[PDB]
């Protein structure tokens, strides 16, 4: 099923994951298509944030839902 | 605190930027302590004062010291209880005196010691240790079931000579162990004390980093990190291993390259310390520093204020920093400030930044029964907290307003 | 950032291995501190990037693509501490800030 | 010891004296109003002469401007001052 | 022959604040020349000031004492700002 | 479920405007004219209180420790006294009348509304004014905070808006319906009375319709429905804490009529009609055991589980 | 009882011929201690190094009513106002 991942200064991604994905999982997506380590990622549902592993349906995400990413940029 | 759960998203960045704040305390002040919770600002000041913030309206709620029990020379520390709701303050009227908010002006109990006094720090809210100045053991205060005997208990094994190794001059609770007490030697060397809160106190670790007269130790608040603050133009950020038997490696070391100066205070993040705040000492230090620990680097400076700056407080329930000023008394604070959005004006509204390009759908030319609870509050907020143990708000004075409409 | 080529340790764009060079046979000094070229390139480079974002700035509110010397006096003298750096210095083929006393315009 | 803040010693720079430091530069009628503007006049040229004399000590890490330091912030704005050395 | 200037490092940065804009070459003339003049005019002053101390030495905080003469008012904090941070960068990695 | 327990005020008399019981569940004060009857339930005892106000005081709201009350009227005074010490402070600034207002979970910020859409803030102890939040088209009537913890601040109009704000920084946060621009409708329905829950996660609304709905708004739609079996008075709100599983929402009529709506369902199981059958209600408000009924004139019923 | 404006060039050829300083010192060397304050506190100042801060502001303002003298003349009068100082300041660059 798809997702927006939705960053935060305004643009929006569009994946393909199970409920079962681990957010690990979904944050190799994201890093397959922009490169990101996962790690630098940290994935916002409800305000929550949410763990490398638990999966979708723990925190209730549906279809077409909006998630938020908020890279942290190394150093310097 | 529901703000940020719908503030929105995009304010957990574990740090404050902007300078929003500035308590105008004409009477000047060395330390600062938030709440347990982000609600009230102790400020202790020089002249004997203990004003206490409501952080709210930036307007005080009272000024302890008026019934019994006032510091009567200037206050160097205050911590809290675990709950905010008794506070240890201790001066150099060479008393420490634990105050309880409920009886809010008079004192709850104090002790004299032998001379003036560094610091403070509450493990339990009875018991509190001390730093006595230039004895080689804190005398630990516990506050027992009988108010009048607090056993000074030496935190230092009977034979062990620290003469040499330096002077206990800070000590820091661990945080999730509670029972290991880390004390800060005036060479170097740094006891590890296990309290069986008997009296028997193993020496977890006595070693020397180098060879500097230590000025402030800090614990992360998960027990990883831990950072000492030599006399040496150093900060030293360890990794603390305890299950007892304690270990610590040297991970990073911070020092001024370009200035090359000394560091006041310092102080770490929330969940892991994954930053360091330091203060630094010398002319035109003018902006606190943050570190990210794991890589080492420089990370962000704080540019608020206009000249040095002592002591740094960070409730993270609130995300702030206060930063009491060395020269002119005055109380910066940072604050991560949301700005506002007219999303909130209408529930179908948008705020979008780029001209976006819609694509057209057809129809732009043709013409509850689920689980409903009202018992449980929230376990946690945006930033992983302990909300819903509910925090001791403050009694205001009750017996005393009705005349302080009139002259006080 | 990286290892190699010294300006990109501390992540600059304006080179370490020219200032450093150009400060021991310029003869400012005996002896040139290691740390000290690399806080002069990150000097430099603020105010290059500092003056190049004005200049581009009224290079589109001309409509211009590209940046002309009339783009950088305009960058200059309408900042209040570029021109004050800049004060008695003059760029070629660079106009005048427009401006007219009050008395002259009619009434 | 003692803590004071000083509040308006600008009005040291005294109305008779910026008469005779007039007369020195030859003028014969002052208006009223200059006796608020040289004040201002002075205390912008004090400031930018102290905080080029202080940088050069603070750098120098010292605690007293001493009078070399006055002379090099003096020397650095094009206004050379020749009595006191170097 | 080669006759070094710092056509491209302005050029590099003008890729990093403005990406779609491009420079004349007139006024590229110009920033070659005037960098040319705030180094000749920093390392001017960052070396009459270890010389009054008699230093021998060209530090960093030489660099530092003079950008906070020569630039003035808000150009002296952010250029130490930004100075600082990439000069602890540097010893780091 | 919930039955009658008593009756012990007689009906007629002046203007009744607002009934209160404290936090603390023992202390009710009546709010009629300018005189505030309290009413401790103990042993059913009396007392008469009378404040330094002028006109009709449509507001009332209760320490949370039980210690102070405070007013405003529509002669833009808002006046702060104890409950035996009597008059203590005063703040003075709206520009039009007041409505309603409500203590800080603190007790240190009473929010407190104007009508000339603008909500104003003030710190007790320093009685200045704090932050100003004017985002509305109308006669403000209600504005609520949480039980347990003082985040946000509901504000619910005339002008048929749900509008949630900051009490920090003080913007408007939230919105969760239109206005009379944006549909231009008569689906405009004015909103008389807003009401947070018990923890502050659903609120409550009861429109100028007499349609009571129950909001989530943090996902910004509708849970629940509540309907009689077009208004003209602010008649009050509440729900009701039985210590049975299911806590059920009680509001007025037009009449003096009150039905109590199952919330765990969309309909009803029970209705109170043996009392105030004569008089409209202007006013309700509960406590842990101890929930008591106002009208223009003021019957305070008793009830419980 | 001279006639006005004959003490002054009495006044003007008086302090012309001779090189003592015009503003006092105590009120001067607070002055400079007062707005030393601002770039660092508790500043010691070498007690030469305020005579070099009276013989270079003294010999400014004079220089510059001599500059602003000048300027009142061409105004075509003989009193200086202080919109003939901002114009001689505007003119050499510093203001």
């Amino acid at each position: 099923m798809q997702i927006f991942v939705k960053t935060l200064t305004g643009k929006t991604i569009t994946l393909e994951v199970e409920p079962s994905d681990t957010i690990e999982n979904v944050k190799a997506k994201i890093q397959d298509k922009e490169g990101i380590p996962p790690d630098q990622q940290r994935l916002i549902f409800a305000g929550k944030q949410l763990e490398d592993g638990r999966t979708l349906s723990d925190y209730n995400i549906q279809k077409e839902s909006t998630l938020h990413l908020v890279l942290r940029l190394r150093g310097c | 605190a529901n703000l940020l759960l719908q503030d929105p998203f995009g304010v957990l960045k574990e740090y404050p930027e902007k300078l929003t704040h500035t308590l105008e305390v004409p009477v000047a002040a060395v330390c600062v302590k938030f709440s347990p919770r982000g609600d009230y600002l102790a400020v202790g000041c020089s002249n004997g004062a203990i004003i206490i913030y409501d952080m709210d309206s930036l307007k005080p709620i009272a000024m302890l010291g008026t019934h019994s029990g006032a510091h009567t020379r200037s206050v160097q520390s205050v911590c809290w209880s675990n709950d905010g709701r008794y506070l240890w303050s201790s001066g150099r009227d060479w008393y420490a005196k634990l105050w309880d908010m409920t009886q809010p002006t008079k004192c709850f109990q104090q002790y004299k010691f032998d001379g003036p006094l560094w610091s403070c720090h509450v493990v339990r809210w009875n018991v509190c240790i001390v730093t006595v100045v230039e004895e080689p053991t804190a005398y630990v205060l516990t506050l027992t079931d009988r108010q009048n005997a607090f056993h000074c208990f030496p935190l230092l094994e009977q034979d062990q000579d620290i003469s040499g190794h330096g002077y206990t001059l800070v000590a820091c609770p661990h945080p999730t162990i509670e029972s290991i007490i880390i004390t800060g030697t005036s060479k170097g060397w740094i006891n590890a004390f296990q309290l069986d809160l008997e009296d028997k106190i193993r020496c977890c670790y006595e070693e020397k980093i180098a060879n500097a007269n230590i000025k402030q130790i800090i614990i992360s608040p998960s027990g990883t990190r831990i950072a000492i603050n030599g006399s040496d133009r150093t900060i030293r950020q360890y990794q603390l291993i305890v299950e007892h038997s304690v270990s610590i490696e040297l991970e990073h070391k911070y020092q001024d390259i370009i200035n090359r100066l000394q560091w006041n205070t310092i102080f770490f993040s929330n969940h892991s310390g994954e930053y360091l705040v330091a203060s630094a000492h010398g002319s035109s230090a003018h902006d606190l520093y943050l570190w990210e620990t794991s890589s080492g680097s420089l990370v962000r400076v704080l540019e608020g204020a206009d000249e040095e700056l002592l002591d740094i407080d960070w409730n993270f329930y609130s995300m702030r920093i206060a930063s009491n000023g060395f020269e002119s008394g005055w109380v910066y604070m940072w604050s991560i400030v949301i700005p506002p959005k007219w999303s909130a004006l209408a529930p179908d509204f948008e705020e979008v930044e780029e001209n976006i390009d819609y694509q057209e759908k057809e129809n732009e030319f043709d013409i509850e029964e689920i689980a409903i609870d009202l018992c449980t509050p929230e376990k946690y907020d945006v930033r992983g907290n302990d909300i819903s143990m509910p925090s001791f708000v403050i009694p205001i004075d009750y017996e005393g307003v009705i005349i302080q409409q009139h002259w006080a | 950032a990286k290892a190699k080529t010294r300006s990109s340790r501390a992540g600059l764009q304006f080179p370490v291995g020219r200032v450093h060079r150009l400060l021991r046979k310029g003869n400012y000094a005996e002896r040139v501190g290691a740390g000290a070229p690399v806080y002069l390139a990150a000097v430099l480079e603020y105010l290059t990037a500092e003056i190049l974002e004005l200049a581009g700035n009224a290079a589109r509110d001309n409509k211009k693509t590209r940046i002309i010397p009339r783009h950088l006096q305009l960058a200059v003298r309408n900042d209040e501490e570029l021109n004050k750096l800049l004060g008695r210095v003059t760029i070629a083929q660079g106009g005048v800030l427009p401006n007219i006393q009050s008395v002259l315009l009619p009434k | 010891r003692h803590r004071k803040v000083l509040r308006d010693n600008i009005q040291g720079i005294t109305k008779p004296a910026i008469r005779r430091l007039a007369r020195r530069g030859g003028v014969k009628r002052i208006s009223g109003l200059i006796y608020e503007e040289t004040r201002g006049v002075l205390k912008v040229f004090l400031e930018n002469v102290i905080r080029d004399a202080v940088t050069y000590t603070e750098h120098a890490k010292r605690k007293t401007v001493t009078a070399m330091d006055v002379v090099y912030a003096l020397k650095r704005q094009g206004r050379t001052l020749y009595g006191f050395g170097g | 022959t080669r006759k070094e200037s710092y056509a491209i490092y302005v050029y590099k940065v003008l890729k990093q604040v403005h990406p779609d804009t491009g420079i004349s070459s007139k006024a590229m003339s110009i920033m070659n020349s005037f960098v040319n003049d705030v180094f000749e005019r920093i390392a001017g002053e960052a070396s009459r000031l270890a010389h009054y101390n008699k230093r021998s030495t060209i530090t960093s905080r030489e660099i530092q004492t003079a950008v906070r003469l020569l630039l003035p008012g808000e150009l002296a904090k952010h250029a130490v700002s930004e100075g600082t941070k990439a000069v602890t960068c540097y010893t780091s990695a | 479920m919930l039955q009658f327990d008593k009756q012990v005020l007689p009906a007629s008399g002046k203007i009744s405007t607002s009934c209160q019981i404290s936090p603390d569940g023992e202390l009710i004060a009546i709010c009629q004219n300018t005189d505030m009857l309290v009413y401790e339930i103990s042993s059913s005892k009396m007392m008469k209180l009378t404040t330094t106000h002028k006109e009709c005081i449509n507001c009332l709201c209760w320490s949370p420790d039980s210690k102070c009350i405070a007013s405003g009227s529509e002669d833009f005074t808002v006046e702060i006294t104890h409950i035996i010490y009597g008059r203590i402070r005063r703040l003075m600034g709206h520009t039009a009348p007041v409505i309603s207002i409500c203590y800080n979970n603190k007790g240190n910020i009473l929010c407190s509304s104007s009508m000339d859409e603008s909500i104003k803030e003030w710190h007790v102890l320093s009685g200045t004014a704090l932050k100003t939040m004017s985002a509305h088209s109308d006669a403000v009537v209600s504005i609520d905070i949480p039980k347990f913890d003082s985040s946000i601040l509901s504000s619910g109009s005339y002008d048929g808006l749900i509008r949630i704000f900051d009490t920090e920084s003080g913007h408007c946060l939230k919105t969760l319906t239109y206005d009379k621009d944006w549909i231009a409708e008569d689906g405009v329905v004015p909103i008389s009375t807003v009401k947070f829950s018990r923890n502050g996660k659903f609120l409550l609304v009861k429109s100028l319709d007499n349609v009571v709905k129950l909001w989530e708004y943090t996902r910004g739609t509708v849970v629940r429905t509540f309907l009689w079996p077009k208004l003209k008075y602010n008649c009050g709100l509440e729900l009701i804490y039985p210590q049975g599983k299911d806590p059920l929402v009680i509001s007025g009529n037009d009449s003096g009529s009150m039905c109590v709506w199952n919330v765990y369902s969309k309909n009803l199981v029970q209705k109170i009609d043996e009392k105030h059958r004569n008089s409209p209600l202007i006013s309700i408000s509960a406590s842990y055991d101890k929930v008591a009924t106002l009208s223009l004139n003021g019957e305070c019923n008793l009830f419980r589980v | 009882r001279y006639r006005p404006g004959t003490v002054a060039l009495r006044e003007i050829r008086r302090y012309q011929k001779s090189t003592e300083l015009l503003i006092r010192k105590l009120p001067f060397q607070r002055l400079v201690r007062e707005i030393a304050q601002d770039f660092k506190t508790d500043l010691r100042f070498q007690s030469s190094a305020v005579m070099a801060l009276q013989e270079a502001s003294e010999a400014y303002l004079v220089g510059l009513f001599e500059d602003t003298n000048l300027c009142g003349i061409h105004a075509k009068r003989v009193t200086i106002m202080p919109k003939d100082i901002q114009l001689a300041r505007r003119i050499r660059g510093e203001r």
